[PDB]
C-alpha cells in the first residue's frame, strides 16, 4: 500500500481490452450519453471471408457506422486507470483496435457544407464603421489623479518632527530584529519626517552603504 | 491585409499581466471607418481622393479597438472593466479597394467627384503623392533545397527556411551539411565524410547523431531507422556509419544537451541553465513550421530524418540538385504580406511602452488609466513615413533597411501607368556581374513577358508579368487536412518504419503529415473534388511525381498561376454550348466564374506545370494520326498570351530580330499623348 | 469457424462518469515483452521533471528487475476521442474513454 | 557486407579478433554480446560502379502522362503490344544513351532493356 505503487492485476490477468478512434462530432454526441450513460447497439457479423463490425446510435442519443479494424502490432497497448480515490490498475492488454469511418451517407460537398457549420466562429474580420466613433471626451480631474488625492489627504507618510526621545525607542526596537535595514524602510517604520530620522540617526549611529547601492544605516555598538 | 492579417496581430497578442494586486490587458475587436479629415477647429468630413491630391493631405482611416481590463488583488472581488473602440491610429487606404470612398461607384457618379472612369487604382495617396508599391521576390519556404559550395569545405548542403504560420519576425534557418572528401589527413582518410548541422543560436558546427539524441531516440537502432527507410540497401549505410564513429562515447541524453548547450549566445556556467538554454533552442528555434509545442516532438525528428535521407541521395548521384532561379522556387511579396510585416514591428513597439508606462505609474500604487498610455503617434507616423521614403524599416532604421519599394506612379502615357502596377524586382545587387540572375530561364514561359526588359545596369533585374498571370492570395489548410485523414491516410506517430518503403509520403505546405498506400486513387480524387469547388479552392496546386514516390499541396501566398484548358481523352471539354451562352453576359449572367466552377478550365502553378503535357492549339495538335504524343492533358488558349503589356501594341512582333522588341517595349512608356 | 461464422449483436454504453481515468500503457512489439514475468510493478511520475503532465516512470520486479519510462503523445483527443471498449456479462458493451496516450521504452 | 545489431542494447556490432579459435567474432561496445560472422568478410568497395538501374526503376511510372510510348516492343511476360521507354536519368551518365522499358498493362510492372 504505497502511492508509486502499482497494481498488476490486469496484466497478470492477461486482461485484454479494446482500442476505438471516435470522430469528435460523435464523441461531442456521446458526451450526451442517452439517461445515465446508454448510446446503442454494436452489431458483429462474421462470415468465413469477412468480419463485419458496426455501432448503432441510442435513438435518443439520436436526437449505419462501419468499423475499420487497425493493427495493434509494433507497439503493445495496456490500459491503466486512476479512480476518484485515486488508487491505481491496469484493467487489460488492448486486443483491438478500430476506427469509425463513413459509408455510403455522405460525399466531399456536404462534408464541407458541414464543416462550415462546426466553423461557428470564423476567425474574425475587419470590420466596416460607419462616419467616426468619438475618441476625445471632457473630464475634468483625471479619474486617476483623484484616486491619489484621497489617499495622500487621509494619511501623511511622514508627520511630526517631534519627541526625539520617544522616536530612539522606536528606532532602537527595529535594530534588535536586524543588524541592517536599507533607508526607506527605517523612513516607512516610524512617521518621523526624513530630516529628524537623518539627524538622530547621524547624532547615534553610521551609515554603509557595504558596495551593493542600496545604503543600510547600522548604530555605532560603540 | 485588412481583412484578416491585421485582426490576427492583435488577436494574438500576449497580454500584459504586470505588478500587491495586479493587472489585466488583453485587446478583442478591431474596427475601421471611413477615410475623414479633421478640420482646423476640429470638425471632421470625409475626404475625397482628389482634394488629398490639391492641399498635399494622406488618404488614410482612423483605427479603433476594444480593449478589457480587469484587477486582480484577490480582494474577495474580481473586478473587471472595458473601453470599446479606443483609437489607436490611423492606415494609408488603396484606391478603389473595398474600404475606400470609390468603392463600387457608377461612371455617373465618379465624374461627379471629378474622378477618371478609367483610372485603375491599386496605389496610395502619401503627402499628395501617389506611390507604387513594387512586388519583391523571395526566395520558397518550408522546403528541402540540395545545393553544392564548390569552394569551401562542404561537399554538399542543405537548406530549409521555416516560419510558423505568419507569426514570427525572423525565419530561422538549419544547414545540414557534408564534409569535403579530399580532407588531406592521415586519420579520417580511411572512415570518411561526417555529416554535420549548424543550428541556428549556436557558435560551433555539430554531428547529427548528437542533436539527434537530443530529442531522445539514443540507441543506434532507433535513429537509424528514421534516416534509412530499408535496410536491404548497403550502399548508403556504408555512407551513414562514419557518422556513428564521432558520437560514440557520448552516449546519454543529459550529456548531449550540455554539449550543444555548452555553445550558444551564452556559454552556461552552470548545469542545468545549459540543459535548460539547449531545451527551448532545440525546440522553438528548430524547424518551427512543424510544430513549437514541447510535445509533439516525434515529428522533429522524422522531418530531420528526411532532410538527411534526402542529402545522402544527392551524394550517391540518385537525385539531380535543386536549381536557384527554377521560377517555381520563389515567391512573391505583394502589398498584403509587406504591410503585415511592417505592422508587427510596430504593434510589439505599441505594447512595449504601455509596460514602460504602467510601471512608472504604479509603483507609485494610486491608480491606472490607459486611454493616456497609448501613443498614437506609433502606427500613423510609423507606417505613413516607410512608405513615402521607400527603406523599409524605421526612422533611426535608415541604415538597416532595403530600399527601394515604394517609387512614384509613372502618369506619362497610360499604358506607363499599367506597366507600373505590374511590375516584379528581383532583391539580387543592381551591378553584380553573375550572369545566371539575369538570363531568361525556361520556367518563366507564359508567366513573365519574355522581351520587355530595361537596358543598363538593370537588365533582367526587373521584370513585368504576362497578360493572364494570376499570385494567388492564400488560404488555410484546414478544410483539406480534415478531409485527408477520413481518406485512408495513416498518421505518423501511428505507423511502424518498416511500412515506409512502398508508400508515397504526403505532404502538405511543406510539412510531413502522413503516408498512403494507394496515391494514383487519391490524385484524381483531389483533383475533381477542385474541378467543381467543393471543399478545395481553385488557386492549390497538387504536384505528384512518380519517381521520388511523394505528393506535395500548397496552399500558401505568392505563387504565380495562369488558367489552360482541360482535355479529356483527346478533346476539349470547352463543347459549343458553353460559347452560344457566353457572348450574351449582357443580360444572362453567366461569366468566367460559371466558366470555372464547370470544370472546363482550371489554373495551373509552375511547379505543377512540369507534371503536365500541353496542346499549343486544338484544330491542330488533338488530330488522331502519327502523332507526337497522345495523352494530352491540357491545352492552350491563345499562344499570344504570353507578352507583357508595353510588348503586346507591337504589329507582328514576330517577324523582327529579338532585341528589336525589347527596345520599343522600353520606348512606348515615353510617348506622348 | 465462428470467426467466419459468428453473429452477434450486443448494446453499447457510454457513461458520463468514471472511479477512474483512463489511459493507454503502449509497449514495443519487438521486445516482445512476457507480462508473465511481471510479479509486480511501480509506477510513479518522473523525478527528472524535479503532476498530470509528468513522464511516467515503471519499475517491475523491483527497483532495478524491469525499468520503462512512459513519455506523453502530443495529443489524444485533438480530432477524435479514443474509446476502450469492454464486455460485460450481459454481453452488451461498456466504453471508456481514453484520457491520455504515454510511451512507454525500456531503459539499460 | 551487411550490418549486426546487439540483441540486449539495440546497437552497433563491431567486428573483433580473439586469438583462440581463429574466427570472426562481433562484439558490442555498449555491453559485450557476442556471436561468430557467417561469411568472413568485413569490407567491399566497389569502384566500377556499374549497377544496371532494372533494379531501381519502379513499376509505376506507366502512369505518367509525359513519357513516350511505343507500339513495337511488346511485353515478354504478358505478351501487351505498348512500352514506354525512358533513359538512365542518372548518374554515370558518360556513355548513358541506353533505354529501359516498361510495360503498361495493368499489374504487369515488367521492365527489361534492350
Ligand atoms: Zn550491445
Ligand atoms: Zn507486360
Amino acid at each position: 500500500a504505497e502511492r508509486g505503487e502499482l497494481d498488476l492485476t490486469g496484466a497478470k490477468q492477461n486482461t485484454g481490452v479494446w482500442l476505438v478512434k471516435v470522430p469528435k462530432y460523435l464523441s461531442q454526441q456521446w458526451a450526451k450519453a442517452s439517461g445515465r450513460g446508454e448510446v446503442g447497439k454494436l452489431r458483429i457479423a462474421k462470415t468465413q471471408g469477412r468480419t463485419e463490425v458496426s455501432f448503432t446510435l441510442n435513438e435518443d442519443l439520436a436526437n449505419e457506422h462501419p468499423f475499420v479494424l487497425q493493427s495493434v502490432g509494433g507497439q503493445t497497448l495496456t490500459v491503466f486507470t486512476e479512480s476518484s480515490s485515486d488508487k491505481l490498475s491496469l484493467e487489460g492488454i488492448v486486443v483491438q483496435r478500430a476506427e469509425c469511418r463513413p459509408a455510403a451517407s455522405e460525399n466531399y460537398m456536404r462534408l464541407k457544407r458541414l464543416q462550415i457549420e462546426e466553423s461557428s466562429k470564423p476567425v474574425r474580420l475587419s470590420q466596416q464603421l460607419d462616419k467616426v466613433v468619438t475618441t476625445n471626451y471632457k473630464p475634468v480631474a483625471n479619474h486617476q489623479y483623484n484616486i491619489e488625492y484621497e489617499r495622500k489627504k487621509k494619511e501623511d507618510g511622514k508627520r511630526a518632527r517631534a519627541d526625539k526621545q520617544h522616536v530612539l525607542d522606536m528606532l532602537f526596537s527595529a535594530f534588535e530584529k536586524h543588524q541592517y535595514y536599507n533607508l526607506k524602510d527605517l523612513v516607512d517604520i516610524t512617521k518621523q519626517p526624513v530630516v529628524y530620522l537623518k539627524e538622530i540617526l547621524k547624532e547615534i549611529g553610521v551609515q554603509n552603504v557595504k558596495g551593493i547601492h542600496k545604503n543600510t544605516w547600522e548604530l555605532k555598538p560603540e | 491585409f485588412i481583412q484578416m492579417s491585421v485582426q490576427r496581430i492583435v488577436e494574438d497578442a500576449p497580454p500584459i499581466d504586470l505588478q500587491p494586486p495586479r493587472y489585466l490587458l488583453k485587446f478583442e475587436q478591431i474596427y475601421l471607418s471611413k477615410p475623414t479629415h479633421w478640420e482646423r477647429d476640429g470638425a471632421p468630413s470625409p475626404m475625397m481622393p482628389n482634394e488629398a491630391r490639391l492641399r498635399n493631405l494622406t488618404y488614410s482611416a482612423p483605427l479603433y479597438v476594444d480593449i478589457t481590463k480587469t484587477v486582480i488583488k484577490e480582494g474577495e472581488e474580481q473586478l473587471q472593466t472595458q473601453h470599446q473602440k479606443t483609437f489607436i491610429g490611423k492606415i494609408p487606404i488603396m484606391l478603389r479597394s473595398t474600404y475606400c470612398l470609390l468603392n463600387g461607384l457608377t461612371d455617373r457618379d465618379l465624374c461627379e467627384l471629378n474622378e477618371c472612369p478609367l483610372d485603375p487604382g491599386g496605389y496610395f495617396i502619401i503627402n499628395g503623392s501617389e506611390k507604387v508599391l513594387i512586388a519583391q521576390e523571395k526566395m520558397a519556404t518550408n522546403t528541402v533545397y540540395v545545393f553544392a559550395k564548390k569552394d569551401s569545405k562542404y561537399a554538399y548542403t542543405g537548406e530549409c527556411r521555416s516560419c510558423l504560420e505568419n507569426s514570427s519576425r525572423p525565419t530561422s534557418t538549419i544547414w545540414v551539411s557534408m564534409l569535403a572528401r579530399g580532407g588531406q589527413g592521415a586519420k579520417k582518410s580511411a572512415i570518411g565524410q561526417r555529416i554535420v548541422a549548424t543550428l541556428p543560436y549556436i557558435k560551433q558546427e555539430v554531428p547529427i547523431i548528437i542533436v539527434f539524441r537530443a530529442l531522445g531516440f539514443v540507441s543506434d537502432r532507433d535513429i537509424l531507422e528514421h534516416i534509412i527507410y530499408d535496410f536491404e540497401d548497403p550502399e548508403m549505410m556504408e555512407m551513414v556509419k562514419p557518422s556513428l564513429d564521432e558520437a560514440f562515447v557520448i552516449q546519454e541524453q543529459n550529456v548531449a544537451l550540455n554539449f550543444i548547450g555548452s555553445r550558444g549566445a551564452k556559454p552556461g556556467v552552470t548545469k542545468e541553465k545549459r540543459i535548460k538554454y539547449a531545451k527551448e533552442v532545440l525546440q522553438k528555434e528548430m524547424l518551427p513550421h512543424v510544430g513549437v509545442s514541447d510535445f509533439c516532438e516525434t515529428k522533429k525528428a522524422y522531418f530531420l530524418g528526411y532532410m538527411v535521407h534526402r542529402l545522402l541521395l544527392a551524394a550517391l548521384g540518385r537525385r539531380e540538385l535543386d536549381d536557384r532561379d527554377h521560377y517555381g522556387n520563389k515567391r512573391l511579396d505583394l502589398a498584403g504580406p509587406l504591410l503585415a510585416f511592417l505592422f508587427r514591428g510596430m504593434f510589439k513597439n505599441l505594447l512595449k511602452e504601455v509596460r514602460i508606462y504602467a510601471q512608472k505609474f504604479i509603483d507609485r500604487g494610486k491608480d491606472f488609466n490607459l486611454e493616456l498610455a497609448i501613443k498614437t503617434r506609433i502606427i500613423s507616423d510609423g507606417l505613413k513615413y516607410s512608405l513615402a521614403t521607400g527603406n523599409w524599416g524605421d526612422q533611426k532604421k535608415a541604415h538597416q533597411a532595403r530600399a527601394g519599394v515604394s517609387q512614384v506612379l509613372n502618369r506619362l502615357t497610360f499604358a506607363s501607368t499599367l506597366s507600373h502596377l505590374r511590375r516584379l524586382n528581383s532583391p539580387i545587387g543592381r551591378d553584380g556581374k553573375l550572369a545566371k540572375p539575369r538570363q531568361l530561364h525556361n520556367t518563366l514561359w507564359g508567366m513573365v513577358c519574355p522581351a520587355e526588359t530595361p537596358e543598363g545596369h538593370a537588365v533582367g533585374l526587373v521584370k513585368n508579368l504576362a497578360l493572364m498571370a494570376y499570385i494567388s492570395v492564400g488560404s488555410q489548410p484546414s478544410p483539406i487536412l480534415e478531409f485527408l485523414e477520413e481518406w485512408s491516410m495513416e498518421n505518423l506517430e501511428e505507423i511502424s518504419p518498416a511500412a515506409i518503403a512502398d508508400a508515397t509520403k504526403i505532404f502538405v505546405n511543406g510539412c510531413w503529415v502522413g503516408i498512403h498506400k494507394d496515391p494514383e486513387q487519391l490524385m484524381n480524387t483531389l483533383r475533381k473534388l477542385r474541378r467543381q469547388m467543393d471543399i478545395i479552392v481553385s488557386e492549390v496546386s497538387m504536384i505528384r511525381d512518380i519517381r521520388e514516390r511523394e505528393i506535395r499541396i500548397y496552399t500558401d501566398a505568392g505563387r504565380i498561376c495562369r488558367p489552360l484548358l482541360i482535355v479529356e481523352k483527346q478533346k476539349l471539354l470547352l463543347k459549343k454550348r458553353h460559347i452560344d451562352q457566353l457572348k450574351e453576359r449582357e443580360y444572362n449572367n453567366y461569366s468566367w466564374q460559371d466558366l470555372v466552377a464547370s470544370g472546363v478550365v482550371e489554373y495551373i502553378d509552375t511547379l505543377e506545370e512540369e507534371t503536365v503535357m500541353l496542346a499549343m492549339t486544338p484544330d491542330d495538335l488533338q488530330e488522331k494520326e502519327v502523332a507526337y504524343c497522345s495523352t494530352y492533358t491540357h491545352c492552350e488558349i491563345h499562344p499570344s498570351m504570353i507578352l507583357g503589356v508595353c510588348a503586346s501594341i507591337i504589329p507582328f512582333p514576330d517577324h523582327n530580330q529579338s532585341p528589336r522588341n525589347t527596345y520599343q517595349s522600353a520606348m512606348g512608356k515615353q510617348a506622348m499623348g | 469457424g465462428p470467426s467466419s461464422q459468428n453473429v452477434t449483436e450486443y448494446v453499447v454504453r457510454v457513461p458520463k462518469n468514471t472511479t477512474k481515468k483512463y489511459n493507454i500503457m503502449a509497449f514495443n512489439a519487438a521486445d516482445k515483452v512476457n507480462f508473465a514475468t511481471w510479479n509486480q510493478a511501480r509506477l510513479e511520475r518522473d523525478l527528472s521533471n524535479k503532476p498530470e503532465d509528468q513522464p511516467w516512470l515503471l519499475r517491475v520486479n523491483g527497483k532495478s528487475g524491469r525499468k520503462f519510462k512512459g513519455i506523453k503523445k502530443g495529443g489524444v483527443t485533438e480530432n477524435t476521442s479514443y474509446y476502450i471498449f469492454t464486455q460485460c456479462p450481459d454481453g452488451a458493451f461498456e466504453a471508456f474513454p481514453v484520457h491520455n496516450w504515454y510511451n512507454f521504452t525500456p531503459l539499460a | 557486407v551487411g550490418i549486426r545489431f546487439c540483441q540486449e542494447c539495440n546497437n552497433m556490432l563491431y567486428p573483433k579478433e580473439d586469438k583462440e579459435n581463429r574466427i570472426l567474432l562481433y562484439a558490442c561496445r555498449n555491453c559485450d554480446y557476442q556471436q561468430e560472422a557467417d561469411n568472413s568478410c568485413i569490407y567491399v568497395n566497389k569502384i566500377t560502379h556499374e549497377v544496371d538501374e532494372l533494379t531501381q526503376i519502379i513499376a509505376d511510372v506507366s502512369q505518367d502522362p509525359t513519357l513516350p510510348r511505343t507500339e513495337d516492343h511488346p511485353c515478354q511476360k504478358c505478351g501487351h503490344k505498348e512500352a514506354v521507354f525512358f533513359q538512365s536519368h542518372s548518374a554515370r551518365a558518360e556513355d548513358a544513351m541506353r533505354l529501359y522499358y516498361v510495360c503498361t498493362a495493368p499489374h504487369c510492372g515488367h521492365r527489361w532493356t534492350e
